[PDB]
This record gives structure tokens, sequence and C-alpha cells, in this order.
RNA sequence: CUCCGAACGGUAAGAGCCUAGCAUGUAGA
């Protein structure tokens, strides 16, 4: 099935591989689970501008 | 909050108690998970008593909100006694509650067939909130010490 | 499982106030190092102190000769590791016990940066003494047992790193001092001066007198007095 | 007197948001007091009443609140109150064709405690049950058959207030 | 707001009609605030402070200024505009500016005494920025 | 009868101070003779 | 050496505050 | 990951911030492909791109209840708990109707009733149609105005519970 | 003619791998 080369483990499902990705020692070397939000305005402004630019 | 604290306090994330005081499993998983679940006659009895309580209290809540008038609180207390028989909190907990239920149904038979002796007595109607306070107040009154002691041993566990 | 009447407390843990106010609690908080129910009572050691409590239970502390909330000692004031491995303790101890233990620990809201309580922080507004030294790292169970102390080695090496004697008065005489030097060795020229209440002694090649320098650094206690000792000339000045 | 509402404003627990070392006590003493339920079903306002009020005894933990007023009505007062509701109820059925009852579930079975719209209530459909006592015969007691909790709390004409 | 009395003010509530509405709006705005910033209990001091301010305003309008009638003061006490035990506690000569009613009960403190809110500042210590934990201030 | 009443109360519930610091207190925190 | 006492409340607390 | 996305930012009205929907629906939405792709990584601009990618309105469908991508985006927004300015900008953006519907649902879920009315009053004028998924999984045609009127009415939608404060007359007598 | 029942006695037995909802609030320098 799924294969994790970082841990070299065989995952029998998709949730096991997605879990092995982050939420483990591999994430601990990748910065563990910490992720914040990006500002408030500028993220939604640039996101809406890039989305409207790519759309049309 | 109380019973949900007991439920999450037993390291069992499979069940989610309805805030209208039911209990339903989530994952359609039992057997092994059910074998640490299906227990505690005290928890089922206490959930039953609070279920009747919260049915009463929420009935008066929507009364004082939006459809209180005279139909709702009267008919709801009456069918709340008849549904203490038919809907909620049934005999699975303790033995004699069927006897108090049958006395409740008979009292409802008396009060209805006399109060509907005239043109009013026919369909669903007022059916004065008179036996419910009395009957089930005495039933919880007797159940006070017994459910207290058994739930106290349950809290000790 | 363990009730008592009064705590086996320190003299510094109680506080620098002759009247404090305790609050007994029958069967509280579950003793730190043996896991047994005991009788927790806290108090306020003084004004703007830490509201100190009781950790280590009555049998826990009574058995191992230690106080119920600091685990140092009722007799001396040293840790339980120094007072076991190591006498030397009497010159190593201190009187006037510093009340730098009974003070509030560091406000973590201030360490992060936003202590909202302003001047009203009932915690303490200093900087966190850097993590690196193992005196940032001691615990209770390793402290309470003799095994692995961060303090007790650092104070046990204070015990081996580091003549004008005076304070004679009417207790020290010449024959007592020369017989207390006679167990160290023989004299070359000794004298006793009484205008300053002092004594002068020498030795063949020091050495033996060297351990007298180990014996008399405000430490040689004979006739019930802390003697005064500073260095001689040894320079023909 | 609003301290109950504000302290109970902690339905959840941000593990320290009224939630640090209070969760233990909150899970504990609730099973001491189901009896609070036996007082709580007691003092419910009767049909002849509108809403009135009650005493309440709150622990500072706020995980329990028994209703302390052991309900204490009078003899012919409560008799004529519930019987007045009987006469007005029967003649109410005589009049309307009111094809209505309540819902089975009084609220929906996923909802919250609904603390808000009667946390500031300001809304009482208080046309409850009082048959209009005609001021020719009932004149000895027109101020009497209208008090839910003040019926016995009359403090006048010998009530031992 | 609901009155639940059906009395309709004998002398009229018009005099202190607007001040009571502003106090109720301030109390609702204080109760609608979240538990952010307060450690365990620092957010509950504002409701008690607003209740103490409303009780002091009712005491100054009823007893001190002597403008409103006694029937209006009784209607405000029965409605909820002021407290009954606080008006009796502030009427004593020993204290007229108490912080709250949680510092006067002798069974509230664990040491079996009074709190620091009802204490003289001239008899206390010089350096003390302490405030009442159950009332809010001193 | 008082001892039996206390024992029965304990079974039903189950089923100032002046101490002179005469141990080490001599000059540290001087003035503590009765505490 | 500890023992009980029956000491003046007011003067105890007064000397404490002082 | 699935526990909470904010360490200490804010709280919900009367429940947990991550528990606004039902626990059975949360457990069903905890195991999905798009839900795992969102829980692997989710930012504000990533949520905006995920809202602009999928245009559908619905809840769970079929006997094996699987969440909709709009419900997954709503769960990720409820977990992440963004600021009110980003929600107001998403509700005010008329370019993406699905992102506007997601912002309206987030404002009706975690916002106050006065702010919900002030955000739903421009929402009633949007006559643009939108794709909707039925309970059996079949596609249904609807409009944004009907969904806004259903969100401004009592909670009858699936996997949603958001009561109001009072009637329109009582709220007009209380304030503006 | 209108007296309505609930649970236990019931789902196996394990092998290697994978992921989670919680809980304590300390004396020390
Ligand atoms: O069908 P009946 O034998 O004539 O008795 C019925 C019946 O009571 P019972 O079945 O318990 O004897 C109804 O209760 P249900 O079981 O049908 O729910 C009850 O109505 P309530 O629920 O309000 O008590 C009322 O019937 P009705 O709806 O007309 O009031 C009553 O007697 P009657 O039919 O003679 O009135």
């Amino acid at each position: 099935g799924y294969y994790c080369n970082v841990c070299d483990c065989v995952v029998k499902d998709s949730i096991n591989f997605l879990d092995h990705i982050n939420g483990k020692k591999h994430q601990r070397n990748l910065g563990m689970s910490m992720r914040v939000e990006r500002s408030t305005l500028d993220q939604v402004k640039k996101r809406f501008e890039v989305n409207k630019k790519k759309m049309e | 909050n109380m019973l949900n604290l007991l439920i999450h306090r037993k390291n069992l994330n499979y069940l989610h108690l309805d805030y209208n005081f039911n209990l339903k499993p989530v994952k359609t998983l039992t057997t092994k998970e059910r074998k640490k679940s299906r227990f505690g006659n005290a928890f089922h009895l206490c959930r039953e008593v609070l279920r009747l309580t919260k049915l009463v209290v929420d009935s008066h809540v929507q009364y004082r909100l939006g459809n209180v008038d005279a139909f709702q609180l009267a008919d709801g207390l009456q069918y709340i006694f008849a549904h203490v028989g038919q809907l909620t909190g049934m005999y699975r907990y303790k033995y004699k509650l069927m006897r108090q239920i049958r006395m409740c149904k008979d009292l409802k038979h008396l009060i209805y067939y006399r109060f509907n002796t005239g043109p009013v007595g026919k369909g669903p109607g007022c059916g004065f909130w008179a036996a419910g306070w009395r009957v089930w107040l005495f039933f919880m009154r007797g159940i006070t010490p017994l459910l207290e002691r058994w739930l106290g041993n349950l809290l000790a566990r | 499982w363990e009730d008592a009447d009064f705590p086996i407390l320190c003299q510094t843990c109680l506080g620098e106030n002759p009247y404090i106010r305790m609050t007994k609690e029958k069967y509280g908080k579950e003793c730190k190092i043996c896991a047994r129910p005991f009788t927790v009572f806290r108090w306020c050691p003084g004004v703007r102190m830490r509201f100190k409590k009781t950790e280590v239970c009555q049998t826990c502390s009574k058995l191992k000769n230690v106080c119920q909330t600091c685990l140092l000692d009722l007799e001396y004031g040293l840790p339980i590791q120094v007072r076991d491995a190591g006498d030397m303790l009497l010159k190593l101890a201190r009187t006037t016990p510093y009340y730098k233990r009974n003070r509030p620990h560091i406000c973590s809201f201030w360490v992060k940066g936003e202590c909202k309580r302003g001047e009203e922080c009932p915690y303490r507004h200093e900087k966190p003494t850097d993590p690196d030294d193992p005196l940032a790292d001691q615990n209770i169970k390793d402290r309470y047992y003799g095994i692995n102390d961060p303090v007790a080695d650092k104070l046990l090496k204070r015990a081996s790193t580091m003549l004008y004697v005076g304070g004679l008065g009417d207790t020290i005489t010449e024959t007592d001092l020369r017989n207390h030097f006679y167990q160290f060795g023989e004299i070359r020229t000794i004298t006793v001066v009484q205008r300053q209440q002092c004594a002068f002694i020498q030795f063949a090649t020091r050495q033996a007198a060297e351990v007298a320098a180990e014996k008399s650094f405000n430490k040689l206690i004979v006739n019930g007095r802390r003697l005064n000792v500073k260095w001689g000339r040894s320079q023909a000045a | 007197p609003e301290h109950v509402r504000k302290i109970i404003r902690d339905h959840g627990d941000m593990t320290n948001r009224k939630f640090r070392h209070d969760k233990r006590v909150y899970l504990g003493a609730l099973k001491y007091m189901p009896h609070a339920v036996l007082k709580l079903l007691e003092n419910m306002p009767m049909p002849w009443e509108q809403i009135r009020d009650v005493p309440v005894l709150y622990h500072i933990t706020g995980a329990i609140s028994f209703v302390n007023e052991i309900p204490w009505v009078i003899e012919p007062v409560y008799i004529s109150q519930w019987g007045s509701m009987w006469i007005m109820m029967r003649r109410e059925k005589r009049d309307r064709r009111h094809f209505k009852r309540m819902r089975f579930p009084p609220f929906d079975d996923e909802e919250p405690p609904l603390d808000y719209a009667d946390n500031i209530l300001d809304v009482e459909p208080l046309e409850a049950i009082q048959l209009e006592l005609d001021p020719e015969e009932d004149a000895p007691v027109l101020d009497w058959f209208y008090d839910h909790q003040p019926l016995r709390d009359s403090r006048k004409y010998v009530n031992g207030s | 707001k609901v009155k639940r009395s059906r009395k309709a003010p004998p002398d009229g509530w018009e005099l202190i009609e607007p001040t009571l509405d502003e106090l109720d709006q301030k109390m609702r705005e204080a109760e609608t605030e979240p538990h952010e910033g307060k450690r365990k209990v620092e957010s509950l001091w504002p409701i008690f402070r607003i209740h103490h301010q409303k009780t002091r305003y009712i005491f100054d309008l009823f007893y001190k200024r002597k403008a409103i009638s006694r029937e209006l003061y009784e209607y405000c006490i029965k409605e909820g505009y002021a407290d009954k035990n606080l008006i009796a506690k502030w009427k004593k000569q020993g204290y007229e500016n108490l912080c709250c009613l949680r510092c006067i009960q002798t069974r509230d403190t664990n040491f079996g005494t009074n709190c620091i809110c009802r204490v003289p500042k001239s008899k206390l210590e010089v350096g003390r920025i302490i405030e009442c934990t159950h009332c809010g201030c001193r | 009868r008082v001892a039996l009443e206390k024992s029965v109360s304990q079974k039903v519930a189950a089923a100032y101070i002046r101490y002179t610091p005469s141990q080490q207190g001599v000059a540290f925190n001087s003035g503590a003779k009765q505490r | 050496y500890a023992e009980p006492a029956h000491i003046n409340d007011f003067m105890f607390e007064q000397q404490r505050r002082t | 990951m699935a526990n909470r996305t904010v360490k200490d930012a804010h709280s919900i009205h009367g429940t947990n911030p991550q528990y606004l929907v039902e626990k059975i629906i949360r457990t069903r939405i905890y195991e999905s492909k798009y839900w795992k792709e969102e829980c692997f990584g989710l930012t504000a601009e990533l949520v905006v791109d995920k809202a602009m990618e999928l245009r559908f309105v619905g809840g769970v469908y079929g006997g094996n209840i699987k969440p909709t991508p709009f419900l997954c985006l709503t769960l990720k927004m409820l977990q992440i708990q963004p600021e009110k300015d980003i929600i107001v900008e998403f509700i005010k953006n008329e370019d993406f109707k699905y992102v506007r519907m997601l912002g309206a649902l987030y404002m009706r879920l975690t916002g106050t009733a006065i702010d919900c009315y002030k955000y739903l009053e421009p929402l009633y004028n949007d006559y643009r149609k939108i794709k909707s998924q039925n309970r059996n999984g079949e596609f249904e045609l609807m409009h944004v105005d009907e969904f806004i009127d259903e969100l401004l009415h009592s909670e009858r939608v699936c996997d949603i519970i958001l009561p109001r404060l009072q009637k329109r007359y009582v709220l007009e007598e209380a304030e503006q």
C-alpha cells in the first residue's frame, strides 16, 4: 500500500500515511505541528487578487 | 455538563450525549467498544430523571418564548405525564416505576374522562397540570435517597 | 492515612514574623515523594512572601530528618545529600536564613512580555536566571534521596577549594593554644601579646600549620568563641 | 445578583477558562445533588401564575443550583386558583376549535442550553390563565386571585407575612 | 426590559428612568464580554462593580438627595434596581463605602476574619498594591 | 458515651498555637521565642 | 516544643499587622 | 491537528470552539480525503483558494455520511478561527459566490445576532444562482438569496445549529 | 376490552504496522 520513505514504513491506509507525514518525529524535525494564520487583511487581499487574476 | 463530564472522564470517545438527554453511539462501533460502554444502571437512571426534568424545563422555556399561551404548558404537562409513561425514562432503570407510571395513566384517565364530560372533553386539550407535579414529585421524592446513594457509589468509582 | 497535629517545619520556612496564620487541611494533596494522604497546611511566611505550603509528609520527613516543605534540615540547614555524604557542616551552614526562598516565583506573563496586571503583579518581576547551570534543573525525588543532586555537588566542592590569631580575652591561654598546636607538631618561636589579645605561632615548614589554616578560617572553635584570624606578614616588614 | 449568569457563562472549559482545577469539583458534587432536581420540579409556577421567581442557592463552583423555597401555598387560595384554571380551561375548549398542541421535543435534539434570549428575556406572553373576575361579586378578593407567589405573601389581612 | 410586577410606578419612574436604562445596558455589555485576559475571576469584578455603582446611585437618590418618594424607592428595591442588604449595610456609621457584600461575611475568608477591602489605609502597610480578589478593589 | 459518640460520628463520616522553635533558631530571624 | 493557647484575637492580629 | 488549530485565540458562544457542529458529524468529517488534505495544511489564503476551487452547498449525503467540501471548509474555518475582518471581506466579496456563502455561514455560526443581521441584509439582494447537493447526493438548483433567507431563518439546515436572539420587531424595539 | 417489561447469561482467540480526546500544576538554586 502506502509507503513512508522517511520512516521506511508500510502504511495500509491513506490516513496512516498522511498521519506519518506530520504529527510524528518526522514533523518534529519538520517543525512539529505548529502553524499559525497569516495576518488578516493582506492574506485575503492578495489571495482574492491572485484568485481573481487566475480566474479571469 | 455533569453527565458529559462523566462520559468524557472515562476515556471513551465513542458516544455523544444529546443535549436533549438522549445517548447515541457515533461510529456504528460496539462489541469491544460496547463492552466497556453498556453499563452503569445509575448513569442510565440519572439520565432518565434528568431527561424528564429537561423535557419539563424546556417545555416551559418554549412556553415563555413563543407558544406558551394556555394550550402549550397545560397540554404539555399533561402529555408530559402520559409520556413519562410512553416517551421518556422507562422501566429499564428501576423496578417500581412501572407502578407509579400506571397510577399516573389511571389518574390521567380519571381527569380526562371527567373534564371531557362536556363539549370540551373530546380532542387534545388542556388537561390541567395537576397530577404531574404531584405524582412525579413524590416519585422523585422517594427516589432521592436511593439514586443518591447509588450515584454516590458511582462517583466513588 | 496520615494525620498529625503540628507540622515539622523549618525556622526559615515558617517566616520572619513571630505571629503567622496557618490553615490545617485534613487529608489534602497526596505527599510528593511517597504518595500518601497527609495533612496539608499553608501559611504566609511574611508580607509579600510566597504563601508557602507543605509537601513532604510527616513520616516521609521525620524518618529521613528533613523539613516538610523544603527538604533541607531541622538541625543544620544543608541539603539531604551534603548532610549524608559529608563536622564540615557547622562551618558550612549559615545563620540568618535568607528569605530568597519565600518569595514569589517568576511571572511567566512578564517573561512572555505582556504582564497585564501592571504594578499589581502578585508574582515577581525579575528576569529568569538562565537554564544552563544544573541549578535550573533540580526536582524533588532526586533531591530528597541522596542520589543525584545538582546542589549538593556544587556545595560539596565548596568544601575543598579554599598567623595573626586574636580574640583571646580571658578564655584563651598560652598553654591551651600551644597544646592545641602540639597535636599538629613542634614550635620554633611562639609568643602571646596582650595589648591586642593575640598569639603568634610558626612551624618548621608550615604544612601542619597549613591544616591549621584549614582549621582556623573563622572555624577553630575552642573555649566557646569564634576566633578572629587574618594573615601575618612573613616578609620581615 | 447577575453573578450566577456570568459565572455560569462557562458552559465549556478552555482547560483554565473557569477550567483549571474546577473541573474535578464540577464533575464531583453534581451527583451529590439530584435532590436539587426534586426541589427544582417543585417550585414551578402554576397555571394561575405568570413566571414569578424563587430563591436559589448556588455553590461558587456553580456546578449545582438547588431551588431553596419549599413551596408554601394556602388552602382555598391554591384550590380556587387551580379550579379557576379548570373552569377557564373547559370553557376554553368550549370556545376555540384549537387544533393545536405542543411539539413532542420541546427543543431540537442537538441544540444548546439556549441561555441567551432569556438571558435577556424582555418578553413575556403573560396572558396565562386568569378568568376575569367580575367586579360586582368578586370584590372581596380581586387583588387576591392574581398573585402566584404573593398569594400567601399577602402581608396584610392576617397573613403572618 | 421586563418588570414582572404590573404595578406602573405610583410617583413615576421618569425621574431615574434613563439612568437605569444606561446602567442595565452597561451591565449587559459587561456580561456579554468574554473570559479573555482574566486569569480565573478578574472578569467577574465588573458586574459587581456596576451593581455597587447602581446601589450607591439609588442610595444617593433616595436617602441623600431626598428627591424621589419612598414608594418609588420601594418599587426600585422590589424591581431589582438596588439591593436590600447593601442599603442596610451602607446605612451604618462604621462603613458607608464598602466594596462588595462578599467581604463583610465572616464565613467567606478561610482565616475566619474580614477581607482586605474593608480595612483602613492609614493602619495598613505603606507599600501595598493589593486589591480585593472577591470584590474587585478596595 | 462521649468517646462512643465520637467514634460513631467518625464511622458515619467514614463509611491559637504557641510552639517554641527550640531546634535551630538562635540568631537567624532573631526574636522568635514563642512563635 | 508546641502547645495550644487561648490568646487574644484582636491583639494577635494587631501585632501581626504592626 | 484535529484537536484545535488555535492555542489560545478565542472561544465559542456557548460550546467548545472546535465543537460547533454535532459530534457524530464531526467524527464523520474527521475522516475524509479533502478533510485530510485540509488538515495537512491550512492557511487563510489556502482557505480562500479552497473556497474559490469548489462551488457547492450541502451537508452529508448517503448512508455512509461523507462531508461536503463546503462543510469541510466551514469546519476548517471554525477550527482555525480567523479574524472578523477576513470574514467581513469574504462576505463582501461578490466575485466568488461560494466563498461569500462560506463567509455568511461562518458569520451566522460564530458571530453575534446583530452582526449576523448586518451581514445578511446585503446578502438578501444577491440573485445569483448556486449549485446545491441534496441529501441523496443528487445535484439541485438553488439561489444565493434562498440560502441566505434560510440561514437568516430558524436552523433547519443539516449539520447546523445557530439560534437567533428574537423577532425582527423585538430586535427593532431593542436596537437598530 | 387497552397490564406497554430492561439488562447479564452474546459477538472471540493474536500476530506486525499506524493514528488519537485526555491528566498533574510543586520544595530546589
Ligand atoms: O382510546 P380510548 O380507549 O377511548 O382512550 C383515549 C386514549 O387514552 P388510552 O388509550 O390510554 O386509554 C387517549 O390517549 P392515547 O393512548 O390515544 O394517546 C386519550 O388522549 P390523551 O393522550 O390526551 O390522554 C383520550 O383520547 P382523546 O384524544 O380523545 O382525548 C382517551 O379517551 P377518549 O378517546 O374517550 O377521549
